[PDB]
């Protein structure tokens, strides 16, 4: 998949994943948060703790990750490992066990 | 001179292998991945926690045309064993796990064959959710499942 | 360190002969043995390393073989340019070099031109010299006898290399002794034996010119 | 008689010790039958070996009559 | 292309520091190590030490205290210093370029080698003397130092020099023999006693 | 110290941990394996799981890690991280719910001959067929099956260091007495592949 490799190399040329994608210095990144509940594992009344298996649904826009598909062999979407793009640090604030981040950083 | 080192240099340095790209001619193609599960041990079924613990081996199989080589050119080497970090992997996980261990336990070496077939048999210990039919206990039977995606 | 010995110490061969050299260690050298060629006054030249590998630009005449403790260098067809000294050495556990084997041209037997010169009158006023020219092979020995006993307590000896114009060797030895003892001794004799002869030969002088 | 044996590595043809004459081949599956096929055991015995329900056993008196499945008699 | 030239004082007295220089051509000292070999007269060679490409040094454990090695990459030279010399240090000294395979090293190219002689002796002229049977004829040189010595007659066969007490002697053969010695640019001719 | 730094640099400058450490790929890597039992931590009769603390000594020769001691001041052995070298991938086949392979990557001892000795600690939760008929006077024959996961016997050959496990460091259990121990090497041939 040579054209996909070339597009991917183009996008990340000079990309900094630690920097949020504000275009102007004052711009805000709007992030839509959804939640899909996969399994209510348990509720513990002694520990006042609810255990849930969920899928988050986070959506935003990063202007740095935009391209013209007609210039890149019609590639209309790209799947990228999450560690290499900027991710909002959305965490569960009221977690009880001290675990904030998601269980698996999928692409 | 060792033929395996020359073969690996040919495959990964010279040919410019990129592990982040699927082994397809065009993006529209889909990689056929073949799975089979070998059950090593049914460790336990905790009815109170509704948790099934199983030791299983997840045999993967797919074709990576980028890893083909002519055996006669490389000392008749017919199979090559590589760290899984080097090659593209389909990243198949236990979707209905109960504890958050989506991935395999041991990332064993990948076996690459000269005709491009890639064989992988990682062992894994899984704790899948298995809801319990209490009705006929102690004469009950249970219907657990493992869902891979 | 691993001790290394070579055999034979001298090898006589003729152009075109198959010739082979043996190098033998005291311990397992693990194929980490190399061969280099040396000529008189010339920079030594590496021929073989890792027991099998030709050095670049070396003629394919040379090939090495061996494993464990015993190794060989073989020349497929001896050329005149290949007459030289060959040293094996190992390099896994220290560096140790063999004594070297000298490769020399085979020749027909040549009898030594035995000659002797007396101590001159100047030597009396202040020793005999015994010379064995154009002999072959170099396997020879010489000694001094006088008054029915061994003589020349100060003697010395030397042998030349193969003279290319004749391929023969030449030897020279000194009947070195004290001038007072030379005057006291009534006579002295130089005698020598070799494969370059069928019988011993000797020459002598008395206590005067 | 001479039979193939799996006691040596690799399989080789060996004359039976005195008192044993029958060649046999035993094959059964294990966890690696997913790719490697059935396990193979070859040897010689004084009598046709017993068989577990999951073990195939064949017994024959001729020489070399118990080849590996990838080898011809 | 690849060449190494060894140079330095050929005659050195005991107890004073020997110094030798190796001049490298055809390669850069930053990519190839250079090693010094010693061959005592009448013995097989031995390894003394190596100038590594990284600029470090290593020495034979017996010679560790005596030897010092350094280089100048700007002029492709390698230097050797050695103190506390004795007569046993007489021999031929070679600098070599070393090949590598992983951590293993061996010698691939040799220099022409510089002879270093250690003796308490000092320059002297040959005491030329005649020899005659009373055809083969003889000529003698004694007590000259240092070598070489040049000899001519009026089929001439010359024999290698020998050391009687740390100074040289030589015999020659073929009436007058004419001898020259470079230690004092002298020349002389000796006629027979006949 | 400078000698050892130079040695370590020279060895790994162009080393590869992917290829097997043999001169020729048709050779077999001879790995010597020796299990040392430190403590019998637990026997779980209901789950049939035995927890033990062991040292899995492994020895093999790396053809590429030779050096000449006189080149480096007489340095005859060095310690290097095991993550950098090729290693046999021994896996506990009959693991119940523990780690399959070694996870504590201690340093190996590397000698000038290229001989590597690695003794990583591990906790093995081997599955055991517990027999409860004579409880509590029962004898349990629990076993540990160790083999290379991906390398086969034509590529890597493992040999037992000794006929029996090393119990010289064994901490005495307050509940069980080890009456007997023994190690056996099994070779199995499959109908796919005679060789
Ligand atoms: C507790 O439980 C454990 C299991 O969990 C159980 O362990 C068993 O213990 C018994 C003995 O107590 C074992 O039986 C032995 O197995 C040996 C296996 O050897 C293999 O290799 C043989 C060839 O190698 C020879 O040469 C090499 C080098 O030269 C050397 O390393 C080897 O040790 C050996 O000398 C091979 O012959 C052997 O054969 C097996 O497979 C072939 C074909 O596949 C088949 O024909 C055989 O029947 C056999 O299955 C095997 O591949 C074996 O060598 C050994 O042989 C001895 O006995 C036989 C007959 O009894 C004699 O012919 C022979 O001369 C020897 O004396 C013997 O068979 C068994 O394997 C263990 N099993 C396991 C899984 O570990 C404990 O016993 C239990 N303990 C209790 C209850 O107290
Ligand atoms: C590969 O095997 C064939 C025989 O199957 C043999 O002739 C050939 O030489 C082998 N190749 C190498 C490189 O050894």
């Amino acid at each position: 998949s040579e054209a996909e490799g070339r597009l991917r190399e183009k996008l990340f040329s000079g990309y900094d994943s630690s920097v949020r994608p504000a275009r102007e210095v004052g711009d805000r990144v709007r992030v839509s948060v959804g939640l899909i509940l996969a399994q209510l594992i348990s509720l513990n009344e002694k520990d006042e703790e609810m255990s849930t298996k969920v899928y988050l649904d986070l959506e935003w826009t990063d202007y740095r990750l935009s391209w013209d598909p007609a210039e890149h062999d019609g590639i209309d979407s790209l799947r990228i490992t999450a560690e290499s793009v900027w991710l909002p640090d959305v965490v569960l604030l009221n977690n009880n066990d001290g675990n904030f981040d998601v269980a698996l950083d999928i692409s | 001179l060792n033929e395996e080192e020359r073969l690996i240099r040919h495959l990964f340095q010279e040919k410019g292998y990129n592990k982040e790209l699927r082994p397809v001619a065009h993006k529209e193609e889909s990689v056929d991945v073949a799975l089979a599960l070998t059950l090593s041990n049914l460790i336990s079924l905790k009815e109170v926690e509704e948790t099934l613990t199983t030791n299983v081996w997840i045999e993967h199989g797919w074709t990576d045309n980028r890893l083909k080589w002519n055996a006669e050119e490389f000392g008749n080497i017919s199979v090559l064993r590589l760290p899984p970090d080097m090659v593209w992997l389909p990243e198949i996980v236990l979707e209905n796990n109960n504890d958050g261990s989506f991935q395999i336990s041991y990332s064993c070496n990948v076996l690459v064959y000269h005709y491009g077939f890639v064989y992988w048999l990682p062992p894994a210990i899984f704790r899948s959710s298995c809801p319990i039919s209490v009705t006929y206990f102690p004469f009950d039977w249970q219907n657990c499942s493992l869902k891979f995606s | 360190d691993i001790v290394i010995t070579q055999s034979p110490s001298l090898l006589s061969a003729s152009v075109g002969d198959r010739v082979t050299l043996t190098c033998k260690g005291s311990q397992n050298i693990d194929n980490y043995l190399a061969w280099y060629q040396q000529k008189l006054g010339e920079a030594p030249k590496l021929l073989i390393y890792k027991t099998n590998s030709l050095q670049t630009g070396i003629p394919s005449r040379f090939s090495g073989s061996g494993s464990g403790t015993d190794y060989t260098l073989t020349i497929s067809s001896l050329h005149s340019e290949d007459l030289a000294t060959y040293y094996c050495y190992q390099y896994i556990n220290g560096y140790t070099f063999g004594t070297g084997t000298k490769l020399e041209l085979k020749r027909a037997d040549a009898a030594p031109t035995v000659s002797i010169f007396p101590p001159s009158t100047e030597q009396l006023a202040t020793s005999v010299v015994c010379l064995m020219n154009n002999f072959y092979p170099r396997d020879i020995s010489v000694k001094w006898k006088i008054d029915g006993t061994e003589r020349r307590d100060g003697v010395l000896d030397s042998v030349t290399d193969q003279d290319s114009k004749d391929s023969t060797y030449s030897m020279s030895s000194t009947l070195s002794l004290t001038k007072a003892d030379y005057e006291s001794h009534n006579l002295y004799t130089c005698e020598v034996v070799h494969k370059t002869s069928s019988s011993p030969v000797v020459k002598s002088f008395n206590r005067n010119e | 008689i001479v039979c193939h044996t799996t006691a040596t590595s690799p399989i080789s043809a060996v004359t039976c010790p005195p008192g044993e004459n029958l060649c046999y081949r035993k094959m059964w599956c294990d966890a690696f039958c997913s790719s490697r096929g059935k396990v193979v055991e070859l040897g010689c015995a004084a009598t046709c070996p017993s068989k577990k329900p999951y073990e195939e056993v064949t017994c024959c008196s001729t020489d070399k009559c118990n080849p590996h499945p990838k080898q011809r008699p | 292309e690849v060449q190494l030239q060894e140079s330095g004082p050929g005659l050195v007295q005991p107890s004073e520091t020997l110094s030798l220089t190796c001049t490298v051509s055809g390669f850069s000292l930053t990519s190839y190590s250079v090693s010094w070999l010693r061959q005592p007269s009448g013995k097989g060679p031995e390894w003394m030490g190596r100038m590594w490409d990284d600029g470090g040094t290593v020495y034979n454990s017996g010679l560790k205290s005596r030897l010092s090695i350094s280089r100048d990459t700007s002029k492709n030279q390698v230097f050797l210093k050695m103190n506390s010399l004795q007569t046993d240090d007489t021999g031929t000294y070679y600098c070599t370029r070393d090949e590598r395979i992983r951590a293993i090293n061996w010698f691939a190219y040799w220099g022409q080698g510089t002879l270093v002689t250690v003796s308490s002796a000092e320059t002297t002229a040959p005491s030329v003397y005649p020899l005659a049977p009373g055809v083969t004829l003889g000529c003698l040189v004694k007590g000259y130092f240092p070598e070489p010595v040049t000899v001519t007659w009026n089929g001439v066969h010359t024999f290698p020099a020998v050391l009687q007490s740390g100074l040289y002697t030589l015999t020659s053969s073929v009436v007058t023999c004419n001898v020259a010695h470079p230690g004092q640019q002298h020349q002389r001719w000796t006629r027979k006693l006949c | 110290s400078e000698h050892e730094t130079r040695l370590v640099a020279k060895l790994f400058k162009d080393y590869s941990s992917v290829v097997r450490p043999v001169e020729d790929h048709r050779q077999v890597v001879e790995v010597t394996v020796g299990l040392q039992l430190i403590q019998l931590i637990n026997v779980d009769e209901v789950n049939q799981i035995v927890t033990t603390n062991v040292r899995l000594k492994q020895q093999w020769v790396d053809y590429n890690l030779k050096w000449n001691p006189d080149d480096y001041g007489g340095v005859k052995k060095i310690h290097i991280p095991s993550e950098k070298i090729w290693r046999p991938d021994l896996v506990l086949y009959n693991n119940a719910d523990g780690d399959f392979a070694i996870v504590k990557f201690t340093k190996v001892l590397l000698q000038y001959t290229g001989h590597i000795t690695w003794t990583p600690p591990a906790i093995f939760k081997s599955y055991c067929e517990i027999i409860v008929t004579h409880f509590p006077f029962d004898e349990q024959n629990c076993s540990m099956k160790l083999g290379t996961w991906t390398y086969d016997g034509s590529v890597v050959a493992i040999n037992p260091e000794s006929d029996q496990p090393d119990l010289s460091n064994f901490m005495e259990s307050g509940e069980w007495v080890i009456k007997e121990s023994r190690g056996w090497k099994h070779s199995v041939t499959y109908s796919c592949c005679p060789d």
